[PDB]
Formats: structure tokens, C-alpha cells, sequence
């Protein structure tokens, strides 16, 4: 499962958390996806990601998933945050189903045309929340915990896992046509550290879907 | 509790209230053609709208009633029409339109002197459940660059249309004021969604404005009681 | 036609009625019902979920909302009072209208039952200290110091446990008060941050329920 | 499908729509005698007509209703009459005709202030099933050269006649506008017939005109998408 | 008379109602029902019958309608595209409003299921050649040549079989495209006609059905 010399050092003591006590379902695999490391700063406000459209560029099978229409898999999402024993900080990880991105309509006139392609495409790196209190969507940040989530504390843990099945708007679902979900990471208490210490906190997220489907049609 | 009937989701949604307000004056400019139309906009009223975003996937039916009254509240001998317009069917365009006599469009003859009549419509959504948020494009067509005629009225979300007309070649003699009420019998939701609390800017689009207010600011300081 | 006269008040129209109407389409067949992982039954289980609570409300700037939901702690303050959570009444304005429990209770008039809260600490791994949780029953005067509050039902915080500290209110129905006090000074090892921030969680117990609906709306 | 009730032939024919339109003005020339008549012409409206030729042999019942209204739509205190005329019975000829008081002709006294009443007629055809096309001579008589009095109204196909009259020696004081609706309860067909698609020329005779149009011409060429 | 008041809305008149009325003739006896070889049950079996389909629509003259319903084939054209049937959507205008299936679906709003088509060839007994049937799924771009279409679900025509060539669409619900391409050149023996004409048939599968009626009428 190595691409030449890709044998990373991984943790063996993950904290197993189940989602609703329900494992995923059948039709209605060992490749571990790797994303670029995220830097957490004192003034940082949190990030967000959109799947599966942005996911089709980081994964080895994700790159091929650009051409795959349907999905049939179970999601084991691993979020990893390594830090020293004398660092301070707190992070929240959660999944918001049907997470509609809130566009911002400023200016003197409160009216805008169809959403611009610049806002729709933040890239494969991810984007920053303009006003993270409302998740840039007018949705209060106080209420995220009703949805599945996990508490990450530097003094307590260094990793977490989330397992979620496929929930879609229709019994017959399209992954390349309908946006499924997204991940939200936001700091609650700003990170603090002593003067001269390491000011960058690494963040890595790992997921391992099973497989997708090609589909196809002709006239 | 033991008597939890009044606390269920049905009871949490069991209330008939104001939904529509359409006026048909004898003479004016709001409707100089003798008829009007109303689109079902539950999201129009922030009172009933704020309830639904508590969940994302939901199913509900409805029943509708009509009341005819003068500005003073008198009763006059005339009849008014009501019909449900499915998304496929075309809306009326004139008072003498051919759509009034269409057989496939259900319509009822009602005398307003009779105390108000009420009708209900069952589940018309082609999908399994309603979705108040469609994470994608408003149009279901294959084109993503033009201003399609199907924009705004997509078959996957729209739930019908109503029209009102006074039938009769002889001219109507009385002014009309019409009020509309609706209520649900069966309501069922699946997944909760965090509640929408901040101020709204548009009538049906969750876009918001840059002036930030907080829901509460009563408490001054932590030390203060 | 059949001999029977209904008593007066036949055509009264009240919203509460359990009436059934003839469908506008007597021939349509509804779409089949599917199974969805999400499912909702009542308002009680939705109250049984945990949500954050807020204490500090000093700053009001748009880029300053986050430090409201948490309150700070410093080692300079000792043997005193750090934060006093406002009166315990979820329906009214105060702490609880931010969380889900109070807002849903906002659509109701009266409620009865028991409430519980849990506390989480976000200090460094090398830090230590002692903390006190104070609850006073309704009617009783305001607390003066740690000694007066200690007479009643109080919870003592230990830093040998991370977030095992929790409080349960036997009954709530003019309003009760809860506060936080410094049992001992805050001591920190050298080479560690000199201050931390504190967050808390709240939820509803099994026997918590509402009785009568209220027509309450604020915005818009 | 499993819920195929809305897709059956009954549902394919379950709709009440416009069938008849007869006006009785207070003064005019359309009916200067105070009464009118209506023959049941289902083939008159191409909407409902085009449905029936999909089959050749068919059986159907019907129910009929009446609505009385002013040009403005007001309600006035008067009564109107409706009666079914079997083919054997003679049609009325004058307002004071003796046919009104005939006992064998069923008639009903109705007040129009009462919300509209509806009546139904069962299977009156002497044959086993209706035939919209009679491959032969319109008359069933033994003569095939003259203009017989039975031409047009043959006992094998006609299904009745209606007449309208306001009873009372005192003169009517109000104008009348009358609208007619019909619907079927039991419908049953045996043999399909290819659908009639091209333009119609006559109201009840399938003869057509020499100017040929095609039902569709949208697609330009095979190579063109 | 008996004490009971009906809720308001007693005399509402909607067409969908399942109401029964008193017969105008309460003494007539209906004619006995007979057995007729013809019989109709639903609209599904009527959709299960085969009917011809049309492709070419170039000429419009009154004495020229017949060459519309069929499309020609010639040996000069090779390694290319002969005819491209329009987008697969029976309700809308295009190919299918000529056949019975689309017209009956014209009285309905939405439909779902699977569709199948069969092809018949009208060449000489001494002729031979190769042909290709191309189907592309919705969403995918337009086909370029025989190679691109061959990647997807395609049907290859053999002249060892007369009309055994048939295609089945697994699902239809923006619209799919089907086209015909020249896999090889057309070869004919000497002393035989140099060209032929092609016809096709279409029908509906078992699982094809409609859901809701539509008030659609065009002429007159």
C-alpha cells in the first residue's frame, strides 16, 4: 500500500467512537488518504472543507474518484493533532450534513447575481471563515454539538475518529451532482504558549472510503 | 410525561395560523384584471419558517381554507373559485383564459354565504421528503450558464400554486377581501439541524448582512448578578 | 333527512379541531416511505443533548464574540470569586437562551423537573490547583464567601480528574443562583502559560418536560 | 406500480370538467322565449372527445350538476327546472307546453339559493355498449334514399336530452347564466383503436380537410442533434 | 334532528370527490353485460405494445410524409455517422410524440422505469455488412466517433441475424442520447440494389409507469 517509499508512522491508540451505534450499510478499500498539513496559529479562526468535490484531488483513489459517479462505502475519518506536553489549546471537530455554504452579500445594495465561481472554488487547500461565529452562513456556532462531533483537548488527547454512513436527499443518490457533507474545525479557546517555543501546531486528517462507481449513459 | 400528547412533534406543529393575504378590491391597481394568484411561501413568515430549519429532512401535509368578507365585514351573494395548480399545469394568464375550464385541474364551486369551506392536499413532492436546502444549483437542467425558464420553479422542490377568480360574465358588484389559513395533519422529520437565530436579509435565501447583532446582551459582566 | 337536529354551534371553526377533509386529488398515490438514519420522536430527546453555555458578556464587537462564550482564569486572583453564573431560569433571558434547551423551552409556558450540568477544564498537563462549585437554593440570601456557600450543596473540583466534575439540581420550578469561587490560589510551573480559559456544558435530565405551548417570536 | 389506483382507466377518466354552456339572459335574441335546450355532445369538445377514440367499444355512466349565477355572480331568489328527455319522449316546443307537466318525464324542483345540486343518469343505451363509429347508414330505417325524420337522432346511439325552464306564471325578474359539469363513475372499454391526431374539420363527423399538417416538425435533420 | 353539528365546509364541491347520487330513473333495469373478446385493464399493458419510431424529418410536403418515418442508408458513407436519434425524453417533443408511448405519457407529469427498443433491417438477401448502435449515459459529453461510444454500453449489429438486435436502457428519469455509426463500410454484391431503407420499433418495459395526471391538450 506504499507509493514507492510512503510508509508513514501512524498511531495505534486511537480513541474509538461510534456514530449512533450504527455501522454503515451495503449497496443502497485499504488506501489511507493523506492531506497537506494545516498550521494552527494564535489568531487563526478555523477552517472548513467540502466533500466530495474537493476530496477528488488528494486521495490516490480520490483522484480517480473525479470520474466515478456513485459511491458505496463506509467512512472512517481520522483527525490527528500532534503537540507537545506543555502546549495549550482546544479544537472542535464536527460534521454538518447538508452544509450549505453561506455567501456574503455586502455593499450598499443588498443583491447579488448567481454565486461567482471564485467563491465556489476555494481550491484543494481549504478556506478560512470570515466571521466564524456564524460559520459564514448565519448559523450560530453555539449549536454545533447537536450534530455528531468530538472534543479535542491538548491536555487530554491527540487524535479523534468519526464514522458516518451515507445520508442523501434522495433514495437514489448522486455524489458528483449533490453535495453530501463537510467538516468543520474551529478553535474555542485560543492557543497559548511560552515565548520562544514552537508557534505552529500541525493538523492532519485521514479518511478511508471503500469504493465508488463509474455509471455512464449514452444516447 | 404521562400525558405527553400535547408535547409531541404533531402538537409542536398543530396550529392553524396566517399563511396568505390576498385582496381583490372592486377597483384599483393591485389587480385591475379581476383575479389574483398566490404562491405557497412558508418561508415568507419568519414565525413559521424558523420552526422548519430545526430539522433538515421533513415530511408534512396541509389543509387550506378560504374566507370572503367586505372591509366592513358584511356578507354578499357571490361565488369565488379556488383550484390547485400542479407544477406541470400552466397558470392562468387572463380572466377569460382557457385554463379555468381545464378538466385535469381540480376546482370547486363554493358559495361564500356558506360558512367557510376547507380543503386539503396530500403529499405532492416527487421526492421522498422535502428539502428546505438544496446544496447545489437551483435548476435541475443540464445547463449551468444561462437564465433558464425553469429557474425558481424547480420540479424537485415546488409544492403547487393557487389561483382565485369570480366566475360569471356579469360584472361583479361587491368588493372582496380574502384571508388564507393552513394547518398540517401528519408531520415527520428525520435529522435535526442547528437553529437559525440571526437576522434574516432575504425572503427565501439564507444570505445575511454584514451588520452583526447578538441574540442577547442583557448580562453586563460575569461578576455582576 | 333522518330525524335529528344538531345542537347550535354546528359551524364553529376552531384551529384545535381534529377534523379530516376530502383530498383534492382522490386518485393520486403517495410516494413510498423510505428508511432514513435520522429520526425524531419528541422534544424530550432533543433536550437530552449536550450544548455549550456562555458566561462572559463584556465585549460586543463583531470580531469579539468568541471570548463571550468562555470566561478567563488567572493565577493572580485567589481566595475570591471568579465568575457568578446568572439566575437559573432557562425560559427568561440570561445564560440559557444561547443554548438549545432554553430556546425550545421558549416555545412553552411552564416546565418542571431536574437539571444537570457538566464542566470541562482546558489547562496545561503540568498545571494543578483547586476550584469550588457553589449552588444556593432559591430564597436564601446571596453568598458571601467560600465558607457560606460550603454550607449548602457544593461541588469541589479536583485536577486529578479532567472533566469528571458535574452538578445535578434536584428540582427547579424565584430563581436559584450558582457561582464559582477560588478555594485556593492557582499555581503553575515555570515555562508554562500563566493563564487559561474555561468552558462548560449543559443538558436536560430525563424527568424534564414542558406543559403548555406559548406563541412567542422575536425575529423577524 | 403498487399504488396504481391513480393510474387506472377509472382515474384516467375521473375528472369533472366543462361540458355545457347555456345562457338565459333577461332580454335578448338567443332565447326570446324564456327557455333553452342542450343536446349531449361529448364530441363537441376536442379535449374530451380525443380520449374516447382510443377505444372503439366503451361503456360509461355520468352524473350532472347545475349552477345558477348572475353576470356579476350574485344569488337571487328564483327556481329553475331540469329534466331528462328519453329519445321516445317529445321535446318541449313552447314555454307553456304540455310537456312540462308530463308525469313520465322525470323532473325535479330545485332552489338555486341551495348550493348546487347534482343528479346522475344510468346506462340508457339499448345496445350493450356505446359505439362512437357506426360503419353504415346514420338512419336505422328501411329507406336509404330520403331525408327521414329520424336522421341525426337514431335510437341506437342517442343518449338523451335536457331542457331548462323557469316555472311560474309571474314574470322572471333576474338574468340567468347557467354552467354545466359532468363526470363518470363506471367506465369500461374493450378494444383499442389508433388515436385520432390530425386536425378536425367537423364537430361530430370525422371528415377532414385537404391542407395537411404534421403533428411534429421540430427536428430538422437526422445528423442535427 | 339528532344532536350533531357537522364541521364547517359541508357544501364544498370538488371534482375528486367519491360521491354517489340518486339515479334519475330509480326503476330502470340496465341491459345485461356481455362478453367481448376485447378487454382493457390499465394503461400499463397498452404501453407494452410495439409501435414504429421516426428519425428523418427533412421533407415536409404532403406527398412526402413516408420517407420521414424511415431513414436511408448508402454504401458511399463509411466509417462515420449515419443517424443520431434525438434525446431520450418521451414526454417532450422529438422522436417519441409520434408513437403511442409518448402521447399517452403526454397525459401525465413524471414517469420512471426502464425502456427497451428493437431494430429491424430491410436489406437484400445477398447483402452483408457491419453496423453499430451507440448509447451514451446522461451527463457525459457528446460522442466523437465509434471509439468513444464503444467505451460505454454499445450494441454491435450482425447481419447473420435479421432483427435479433435490440437495446435495453436500465434506467430513465438531462436527457440521454443514442446514435448510429458506421463500424465498417457497406458492401453489396453486383446485380443488387445499391441502397436500402431502415426502420425501427419501440415499446415500454414492465417496470415503466406514470405517477400524476396532467391537463395537456393541443388540438383542437
Amino acid at each position: 500500500l506504499t507509493i514507492g517509499n510512503s510508509t508513514i508512522t501512524t498511531q495505534e491508540a486511537a480513541n474509538i467512537i461510534v456514530g449512533y451505534g450504527e455501522w454503515p450499510s451495503y449497496c443502497s478499500v485499504n488506501r489511507f488518504y493523506t492531506l497537506d498539513t494545516k498550521l494552527w496559529e494564535k489568531s487563526s479562526k478555523g477552517w472548513y472543507w467540502k466533500f466530495p468535490d474537493v476530496l477528488t484531488e488528494t486521495g490516490v483513489f480520490g483522484q480517480n474518484a473525479q470520474f466515478h459517479y456513485l459511491y458505496r462505502s463506509g467512512f472512517c475519518i481520522h483527525v490527528q493533532c500532534n503537540a507537545s506536553k506543555f502546549h495549550q489549546g482546544a479544537l472542535l471537530v464536527a460534521v454538518l450534513p447538508e452544509y450549505v455554504i453561506g455567501t456574503v452579500a455586502g455593499g450598499t445594495g443588498t443583491e447579488d447575481s448567481h454565486p461567482p465561481y471564485k467563491q465556489t472554488q476555494p481550491g484543494a487547500d481549504g478556506f478560512e471563515l470570515q466571521h466564524p461565529y456564524v460559520l459564514d452562513a448565519g448559523i450560530p456556532i453555539s449549536q454545533l454539538t447537536v450534530c455528531p462531533h468530538q472534543w479535542i483537548n491538548l491536555r487530554t488527547n491527540n487524535c479523534a475518529t468519526i464514522i458516518v454512513p451515507y445520508i442523501n436527499a434522495l433514495p437514489f443518490d448522486s455524489a458528483l451532482n449533490h453535495c453530501n457533507f463537510g467538516l468543520l474545525v474551529v478553535p474555542i479557546s485560543p492557543l497559548d504558549y511560552d515565548q520562544g517555543a514552537t508557534p505552529v501546531i500541525p493538523i492532519t486528517i485521514t479518511l478511508a472510503p471503500m469504493c465508488s462507481e463509474f455509471a455512464g449513459l449514452r444516447q | 410525561s404521562h400525558s405527553t400528547a400535547e408535547t409531541t412533534l404533531d402538537s409542536f406543529f398543530s396550529r392553524a395560523g396566517l399563511v396568505g393575504e390576498i385582496d381583490l378590491p372592486l377597483e384599483g391597481t393591485t389587480n385591475p384584471n379581476g383575479y389574483a394568484n398566490w404562491d405557497i411561501d412558508i418561508t415568507g413568515y419568519a414565525q413559521m419558517r424558523r420552526k422548519v430549519e430545526l430539522f433538515t429532512y421533513m415530511r408534512f401535509d396541509a389543509e387550506f381554507t378560504f374566507v370572503a368578507c367586505t372591509p366592513t365585514g358584511q356578507v354578499v351573494p357571490q361565488l369565488l373559485q379556488y383550484m390547485f395548480v400542479p407544477p406541470g399545469a400552466p397558470e392562468p394568464d387572463s380572466r377569460e383564459s382557457l385554463a379555468w375550464q381545464t378538466a385535469t385541474n381540480p376546482s370547486v364551486f363554493v358559495k361564500l354565504s356558506d360558512p367557510p369551506a376547507q380543503v386539503s392536499v396530500p403529499f405532492m413532492s416527487p421526492a421522498s421528503a422535502y428539502q428546505w436546502f438544496y446544496d447545489g444549483y437551483p435548476t435541475f437542467g443540464e445547463h449551468k450558464q444561462e437564465k433558464d425558464l425553469e429557474y425558481g420553479a424547480c420540479p424537485n422542490n415546488m409544492m403547487g400554486t393557487f389561483s382565485v377568480r369570480t366566475v360569471g360574465t356579469s360584472k361583479s358588484k361587491y368588493p372582496l377581501v380574502i384571508r388564507i389559513y393552513m394547518r398540517m395533519k401528519h408531520v415527520r422529520a428525520w435529522i435535526p439541524r442547528p437553529m437559525r437565530n440571526q437576522n434574516y436579509l432575504f425572503k427565501a435565501n439564507p444570505n445575511y448582512a454584514g451588520n452583526f447583532i447578538k441574540p442577547t446582551g442583557a448580562s453586563r459582566t460575569a461578576i455582576t448578578t | 333527512g333522518f330525524p335529528t337536529e344538531l345542537k347550535p354551534g354546528t359551524n364553529q371553526f376552531l384551529t384545535t379541531d381534529d377534523g379530516v377533509s376530502a383530498p383534492i386529488l382522490p386518485n393520486f398515490h403517495p410516494t413510498p416511505c423510505i428508511h432514513i438514519p435520522g429520526e425524531v420522536r419528541n422534544l424530550l430527546e432533543l433536550c437530552q443533548v449536550e450544548t455549550i453555555l456562555e458566561v462572559n458578556n463584556v465585549p460586543t464587537n463583531a470580531t469579539s464574540l468568541m471570548e463571550r462564550l468562555r470566561f478567563p482564569v488567572s493565577a493572580q486572583a485567589g481566595k475570591g470569586e471568579l465568575c457568578a453564573v446568572f439566575r437559573a431560569d432557562p425560559g427568561r433571558s440570561g445564560p440559557w437562551q444561547s443554548t438549545l434547551l432554553g430556546q425550545l423551552c421558549g416555545y412553552y409556558t411552564q416546565w418542571s423537573g431536574s437539571l444537570e450540568v457538566t464542566f470541562m477544564f482546558t489547562g496545561s498537563f503540568m498545571a494543578t490547583g483547586k476550584m469550588l462549585i457553589a449552588y444556593t437554593p432559591p430564597g436564601g440570601p446571596l453568598p458571601k464567601d467560600r465558607a457560606t456557600a460550603m454550607l449548602g450543596t457544593h461541588v469541589i473540583w479536583d485536577f486529578g480528574l479532567q472533566s469528571s466534575v458535574t452538578l445535578v439540581i434536584p428540582w427547579i420550578s424565584t430563581t436559584g443562583l450558582v457561582s464559582i469561587w477560588y478555594q485556593t490560589n492557582y499555581v503553575v510551573p515555570i515555562g508554562a502559560p500563566n493563564t487559561a480559559y474555561i468552558i462548560a456544558l449543559a443538558a436536560a435530565q430525563k424527568n424534564f418536560t414542558m406543559q403548555l405551548c406559548k406563541d412567542a417570536s422575536d425575529i423577524l
